């Protein structure tokens, strides 16, 4: 894993985009 | 003796790849081609048990597919689960099979999660997924002589499933175990146009090989503001991972498809933009035993279900689906003629793993992890005419690339461009 | 009647704040409370029944806490869950209870995606949530002048649920809908060297105020390095986002702490290295029934689970099930006074949210939304003797931040540092 990608697929640590690049 | 089959798909919304309504009829020729054959389970009866897994907004759901497959449990027994489709349908329904140790075989979840077969310790997985595009990249950089770097951007979309959230994940962490190479990632906002200025004010600084996930008209816009800025294509390359081929009209068959044209008016600048830009996509099976498949599953799907399947690769998931229950069905009858049981489950899915077979898909290999081998092929334009069309198909089993019918990449300068510039970025 | 109290929390599993060996005991005597006023539920009597959310390895597991819920559900029929703890076992069960219109009662689950109440309708928070710490930020921020950038840093431990991503997380979304701040956000790995290296390269670049989550002895071993390398206090502040206070002793008491102190031969030069760092942990209820309450609660945990309670700040878990639950019971209790019945879950729901109440944590608040509103403090050094103690509270019913009369703020040029730096980054 990194700091993005390898986690759980649940849903619940999807709402922040926290730890990836993003424009948003 | 009964073989109970428990469906967990969307049975009612038939806009996904799995729904009930294009797998439904697949499960009905693999279920009475095991009938027909003496060799295959021979005496016992297969019987589907169906139960949703989408909420009543009528989209597959976390929630509603767990509760959907404790019920089907309780009320049944099932031998084998179908299993959902959805990422995070089946994250959860995975883990309980797991847990109650029944297999659950399934052309969808192609999540990178579901490879840690810690967890996932049953679930075999008779579709595409999204880890093994990395080592089609990975294979696609060594003929190409890319060792240094690449850029990956995937978008964001409300509606759907975060699909190329997943799907960018999946290549990247499989391209950067198997190589050594410095990739790094980027998420923007579908049609949010201010965010395509600062991606194309960003993407010069940090490479020169690029995939994208997106939709169709993202991408063109993207390569419409990138031919603007003058990011020409002799010094760039940009992969559309465009994996059921929907900006070239499902991708399946041999027809120009030129998918830079949708009479915006700009599609003649639109042109000279999409000769830097290849498309990565499943590879639609040259069977003949595939495309008389396709016919008879097409014409039971407008006889039960009342829904028109149209063209396009999206119809190997329908397949894959029948390609993985006929290969349970072979696999569980070498369990119970070798003195085993309809539910051990652990000893089932062992038969199906590291194994080969010959399905309408093609010859299939279950690689020693559970997953399927997954084709994929490359789309470039024609000088001549402009339009595109394979060039290049991937055998995963192999893993070795393969050119067609004499066609080779078209690149504007004859070679690939490096992946640094001859000054650093 | 019989009013049935489903429970999913580790039973076996002594070593989480929400563990049956401490939450065991919390509320047996609240259920031992209600037995002593005819005015609670009079004509009625409580039950309480136990499910497990924990591996066979002996964690919190997203699989076993939904199946324990559901072989609840459906063995007994409840009126009420208390509800996991851990963030990913407790989703399942929430949007699971949320689905069969069962109320969720749980002192743990701080995570900020609990709140949506469109997703996890029913599901009341009686104990501290992370987004709550964004107010209290935001308080700071607005006291001491600074409304322009901040950092924050989380560091990820293989063992931990990722604990310090979900509580950063929180804090960065409340803070960035509070304030009209750009804030950034970073990630290190806790048990590497190289990586504490380039956090310290890379910091002066990205901002002055600095919000950390980490162990205890790797705020110690960040502060010794900043030391080291120029980073005075003069410019910069570190917050420990400590919430628990392992790095004070628990933090449940008035006498001084030295975080600083390990008498490994580096004492000293750690005391002038925490001259520039501060301490944010949960607030110590100041009430007398909050200690009697403890004084109990131990005594109890001793007698019954064969536990010896840790005198810290963790124990305010306990307590918060404890009021949470009494708080339940007065409102159906008001629902059954207006005609009602047990099983009207959005009425009895509604009820709790919006309303204050007394526990032994002192006088209560739910937010409208249906989260507890949480007390913070924040600890700092004197500069007699070097002994962290309190100098700031946070009242999170009136978002007033009051500082301890005797106390104040010591920084080491009078007034607080800037977040800009004046010549600049
Ligand atoms: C945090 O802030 C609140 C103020 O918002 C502190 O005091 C409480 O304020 C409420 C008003 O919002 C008072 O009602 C409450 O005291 C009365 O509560 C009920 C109201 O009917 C009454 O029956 C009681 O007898 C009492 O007179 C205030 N709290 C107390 C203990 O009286 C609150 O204390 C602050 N918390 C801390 C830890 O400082
Ligand atoms: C069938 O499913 C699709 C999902 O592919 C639904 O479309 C989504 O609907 C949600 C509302 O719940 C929207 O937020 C998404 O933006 C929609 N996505 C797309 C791609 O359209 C669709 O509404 C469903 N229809 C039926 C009849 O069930
Ligand atoms: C991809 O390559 C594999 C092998 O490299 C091909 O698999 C062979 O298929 C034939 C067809 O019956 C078998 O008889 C062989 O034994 C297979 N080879 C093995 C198992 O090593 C496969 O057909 C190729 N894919 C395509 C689309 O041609
Ligand atoms: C009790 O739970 C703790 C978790 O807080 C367990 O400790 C963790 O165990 C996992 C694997 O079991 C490790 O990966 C973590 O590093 C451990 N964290 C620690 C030790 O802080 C513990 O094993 C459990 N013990 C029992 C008896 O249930
Ligand atoms: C919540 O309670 C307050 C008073 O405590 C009341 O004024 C308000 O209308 C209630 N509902 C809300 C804020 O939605
Ligand atoms: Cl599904
Ligand atoms: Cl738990």
């Amino acid at each position: 894993r990194s700091s993005c990608f390898g986690g759980r697929m649940d849903r619940i640590g999807a709402q922040s985009g926290l730890g990836c690049n993003s424009f948003r | 003796g009964n073989l109970t089959v428990a469906v967990v798909l969307p049975l009612a919304n038939t806009s996904y790849p799995w729904s009930w309504a294009r797998v439904g009829p697949a499960v009905e020729l693999a279920l009475a081609q095991v009938k027909a054959r003496p060799d295959l389970l021979p005496g016992w009866t297969v019987r589907t048990v169906l139960g949703s897994s989408e909420n009543a907004l009528g989209v597959c759901s976390d929630t509603a597919a767990p509760l959907a497959a404790v019920d089907l449990k309780w009320e049944h027994n099932p031998a084998v689960f179908l299993g959902p489709g959805c990422v995070y349908a089946a994250a959860p329904v995975g883990r309980f099979t797991a847990h109650w140790r029944v297999p659950l075989l399934t052309a969808g979840a192609p999540a990178l999660g579901f490879g840690v077969k810690d967890e996932y310790a049953l679930t075999t997985r008779a579709g595409p997924s999204y880890a093994k595009l990395g080592d089609f990249v990975a294979a696609l950089h060594r003929r190409l002589g890319w060792e240094r770097q690449a850029l990956m951007l995937y978008a964001y979309r409300p509606g759907d499933e975060e699909h190329c959230f997943f799907l960018v994940e999946g290549l990247f962490m499989r391209v950067r175990d198997r190589l050594n190479i410095t990739v790094d990632h980027l998420e923007f906002a579908e049609d949010d146009l201010s965010h395509y200025t600062r991606l194309l004010r960003t993407m010069p600084r940090k490479g020169r090989v690029i995939y994208i996930c997106s939709s169709p008209d993202a991408f063109r816009t993207l390569m419409l503001l990138a031919l603007e800025a003058g990011l020409c294509g002799e010094d760039y390359v940009f992969f559309h991972l465009d994996i059921f081929g929907q900006s070239l009209q499902g991708g399946q068959g041999p027809a120009p498809r030129r998918p830079w044209e949708r009479g915006d008016g700009q599609d003649v600048s639109a042109r000279q933009a999409f000769q830097a830009a290849k498309i990565i996509t499943y590879k639609d099976p040259d069977n003949p035993e595939y495309l008389e498949f396709l016919k008879q599953l097409k014409h039971l799907a407008y006889e039960q279900f009342n829904f028109t399947m149209e063209d396009g690769l999206v119809n190997t998931i329908p397949a894959s689906f029948h390609d993985g229950l006929l290969l349970y069905i072979q696999a569980v009858t070498e369990t119970l003629a070798h003195g085993g049981t309809v539910t051990d489950g652990e000893n089932i899915t062992q038969r199906m793993w590291n194994r080969s077979f010959q399905g309408v898909t093609g010859y299939l290999k279950i690689d020693s992890s559970g997953d399927r081998e997954t084709d994929f092929s490359l789309w470039d334009m024609d000088p001549e005419n402009g339009a595109f069309r394979v060039v290049l198909n991937y055998n995963g089993t192999s893993q070795e690339l393969v050119a067609v019918s004499g066609r080779k990449l078209n690149w504007p300068l004859g070679y690939p461009p490096p992946d640094i510039p001859k000054c650093g970025f």
